[PDB]
C-alpha cells in the first residue's frame, strides 16, 4: 500500500472542489442580497437567507465527513446498535436520495424477498450512512446513454444474518479495483478523467462501519453492465 | 428575451443562477447533467449555454467537444462556470470553442455583465 | 520519510478546523438577520452582509492555498519574476499582519542595514506570501510571559545575493524539527498539544516558493529563546 | 447588565459574538489569547466566560485548569465555544468546570438562551 501518499495528494484537490461548490451559492445569494438592496422584498430575502443557511450547513456536514473519517482511521468510533426495522429504513434512505436521483434520471427501486417486518440489531444512522453512499453511487455512476438507469436495493434475510443489495445498470467496476476500491481515498481512473465530483473516502467510510458490525461488503460487478454491492450483516450472538 | 441553457449538477446553484438570468428577463432552461443537456439541444436552439466541468454522466468537455462535431451547435456561445482552478482547464475550454471561463465561487453582477456582452456580439 | 502518512491524516482534522472558523461567522450573521428582519435596519443589514462575503472569500483563500500546495506537489507553479522594491514590499508585508500581531500583543519591526532601494528580480506575490507566513508565525508562536512579545525583518544584501531574517523572541524550535518544520504537514508536536491553529502547509509552500527562485531557507533558534529565520535570493546571472 | 469575557483569536467570531450579547443588554470584554484573558480576570470579575480552545499563546483547557487553581476563578461559569468535534474534549472541560460545552458553527439564538439560563442561576 505504498501509492496510498499519491492518493491523497489527489484528495486535497477533490476537498476544495466539493466545498467550494455551496461556498459558490452563499457568497451568490449574498451578494444578491447585498447589491438588490431596494429591489427585493422582505418575503424573498427570507427565501435567500434560508438557502445561504441550508448551505452552509451543507458544507458543514461535508466538514463532519472528513472528521468521521479520521475518526476511524484514529480508530475510535463508537456503535450505538438498537433494533430496528430495515424496510423502512431503506424506504427512508431510498426517499432521501429521491431529488438526486430523479435529476439524472436515475430510478431508485426497494425490493423485499423476505416478508417486510425485517429486524436487526444495528446502527440506525450509520447503517443509513452505508445505504446512502452505495445508493449515491449508484446514481453517480450511471451510464451514458442507457435507456433507463436504475438502482436497486434487494433486502434479504440468510447466511446466518442479513443481506442487503445495491444494484446498478452503470459504469461497472475492472477486475484490479474490484478489492482497492474500499481504500481510503482511492477512485478509479475514470473517476478521475471523466471529472466526476468525488472524495474516495465514502466506500473507506463505509467498509469500516459493517465491519464495525461485525459484518462484510463486497462488490461484483463487470466493466461493461452491472454493479451489485453486497452488505452481510450478522444477526444472533 | 433570450434563452438560456444552464448546464449543472447542483440544484442550488442552478436555482441561483436561474434567479440572476430571469432578473435581466431571459428564458431558463436547465440540465443537470451533460447528457440532459445534448437532449435539450437536440429540440432547440438556446443564444447562450452555461455549461459546468465536473458532473455525473457526462462532463463538461465531453459536451464542449460534441458541441464542435456539429455545425448547429459550434456557434452558440459557451460560459464555462466550473469549480476547478487550472489554467490548463481554462485553456482547454477556450480552445474547444468555450468563449468564457469563469471559476467558482463567482460575482453574480460580473457573470451578469459576461453574459449581456456575449448576448450582444 | 515514511512517517509523513501519519502526518496528512493529522491534517484533515486540521483542515475542518480552520474552514469551520469563517463559516461560524457566516451561519452566525445569517441566522442572526433571518431572525430579527423586524429589529434590523436595513443600513446594519450592509454591515452584516459585508463581513458574510468577506468571511466566505476568506475561506475561498484557504482554499487556494490547498490548491497551491498541490500545485507544487504536482510541480506546475510558475515563478513569475519582475524588478521590486523589497523596502516597500516587506514594509507592505509588515503592514498586512497589523492587526494580528497587535492582538496577541505582537511588536512588528522593519530594520534595513543597507539603504533603502533594494531591488531584487522575484515574484511580488509569491515573495510576500514567504514574508506573510514568516510574519504570522513570528506572531502565532510567541511566548506565553515574555514582556514584550516582537518580530523583526532585517533586510540585508550580501553574500552574492540579497538576505532577509525573520526574527522573534518566540518559543523556539528544537534540534530535531530544525530540518523537518519545513516538511509537507510536518508541525512541531508543541503545537498539536497546545491546541496552536495550524495545517503544517505554511512553511513547505514557503520553502517551495524560495527554492523555486534558486534560493535557500534555513532555521537557527535554540528551544528556550528566540527563532530566527534566514531568507537567501541570489540576485545576478 | 451584567459582564462577560469573551475570549477568543478571531476578531469576526468576538465582533459577532459581541453584537448578540450587547443584544441582550450585556457588558462585553474581550481577550484575544488565554494570556490576555487571565490578566483581565485579575483586575475584575466577570458574571460569565465565553471560552475558546484553539488560540496561540495560551489555549483554552490551560486556561480551564488555571482557572481552577484560585478560588475567586473557579466558580465563574464558562461556556466552551470551540471548534473542536470530540466528545474526549467535552468531557474534559466538563471535568475542569466547564459549564456548557458547544461546537462551532453554532446557532445565535440557543447560545442566548444557553447564556441567560447560566445568568440566572
Ligand atoms: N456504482 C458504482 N459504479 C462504478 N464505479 C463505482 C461505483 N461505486 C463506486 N465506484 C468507484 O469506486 C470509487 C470509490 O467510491 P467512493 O468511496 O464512494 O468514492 P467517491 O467519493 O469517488 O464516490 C469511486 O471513485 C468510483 O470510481
Ligand atoms: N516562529 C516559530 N516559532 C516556533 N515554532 C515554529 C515557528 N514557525 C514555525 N514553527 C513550527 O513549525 C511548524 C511548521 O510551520 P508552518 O508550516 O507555518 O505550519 P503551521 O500552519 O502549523 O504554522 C509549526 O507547526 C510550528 O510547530
Ligand atoms: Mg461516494
Ligand atoms: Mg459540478
Ligand atoms: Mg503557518
Ligand atoms: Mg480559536
Amino acid at each position: 500500500l505504498k501509492r496510498i501518499d499519491r492518493m491523497k495528494t489527489e484528495f486535497i484537490a477533490n476537498i476544495s472542489h466539493e466545498l467550494r461548490t455551496p461556498l459558490t451559492v452563499i457568497k451568490g445569494y449574498a451578494e444578491m442580497i447585498y447589491n438588490s438592496l431596494g429591489e427585493l422584498d422582505l418575503s424573498t430575502l427570507k427565501e435567500f437567507l434560508e438557502t445561504i443557511i441550508e448551505q452552509s450547513n451543507h458544507l458543514e456536514n461535508l466538514l463532519n465527513e472528513l472528521l468521521d473519517f479520521s475518526r476511524l482511521e484514529r480508530k475510535s468510533l463508537q456503535i450505538n446498535r438498537e433494533k430496528v426495522d430495515l424496510c423502512d429504513l431503506v424506504e427512508s434512505a431510498v426517499n432521501a436520495i429521491k431529488e438526486f436521483a430523479s435529476s439524472h434520471n436515475v430510478n431508485v427501486l426497494f425490493e423485499s424477498n423476505v416478508p417486510c417486518p425485517v429486524e436487526a440489531y444495528i446502527d440506525p444512522t450509520r447503517i443509513r450512512q452505508v445505504l446512502l453512499n452505495l445508493l449515491n453511487n449508484g446514481v453517480k455512476y450511471s451510464k451514458k446513454d442507457a435507456p433507463d438507469k436504475y438502482v436497486k436495493v434487494i433486502l434479504d434475510e440468510k447466511d446466518g444474518g442479513v443481506l442487503i443489495i445495491v444494484e446498478d445498470n452503470g459504469i461497472g467496476i475492472p477486475d484490479h479495483a474490484k478489492d482497492r476500491i474500499f481504500e481510503q481515498f482511492y477512485r478509479v481512473d475514470s473517476s478521475l478523467t471523466y471529472e466526476v465530483p468525488g472524495t474516495g473516502l465514502g466506500l473507506a467510510i463505509t467498509k469500516e462501519i459493517v465491519e464495525l458490525h461485525g459484518g462484510r461488503i463486497w462488490v461484483e460487478s463487470e466493466v461493461g453492465k452491472g454493479s451489485r454491492f453486497f452488505v452481510w450483516i450478522p444477526k444472533d450472538r | 428575451s433570450k434563452k438560456v441553457l444552464l448546464v449543472d449538477d447542483s440544484a442550488p446553484i442552478r436555482k441561483m443562477v436561474s434567479f440572476v438570468l430571469k432578473k435581466e428577463g431571459y428564458e431558463v432552461i436547465e440540465a443537470e447533467n451533460g447528457q440532459i443537456a445534448l437532449e435539450k439541444l437536440s429540440e432547440f436552439t438556446p443564444d447562450l449555454i452555461v455549461l459546468d466541468i465536473m458532473m455525473p454522466v457526462m462532463d463538461g468537455f465531453t459536451v464542449l467537444k460534441k458541441l464542435q462535431e456539429k455545425e448547429e451547435w459550434k456557434r452558440i456561445p459557451v460560459i464555462v462556470l466550473t469549480a476547478k482552478g487550472g489554467e490548463e482547464d481554462e485553456s482547454l475550454a477556450l480552445s474547444l470553442g468555450a468563449r468564457k471561463v469563469m471559476r467558482k465561487p463567482f460575482s453574480p453582477s460580473q457573470f451578469i455583465e459576461e453574459v449581456k456582452h456575449l448576448l450582444n456580439e
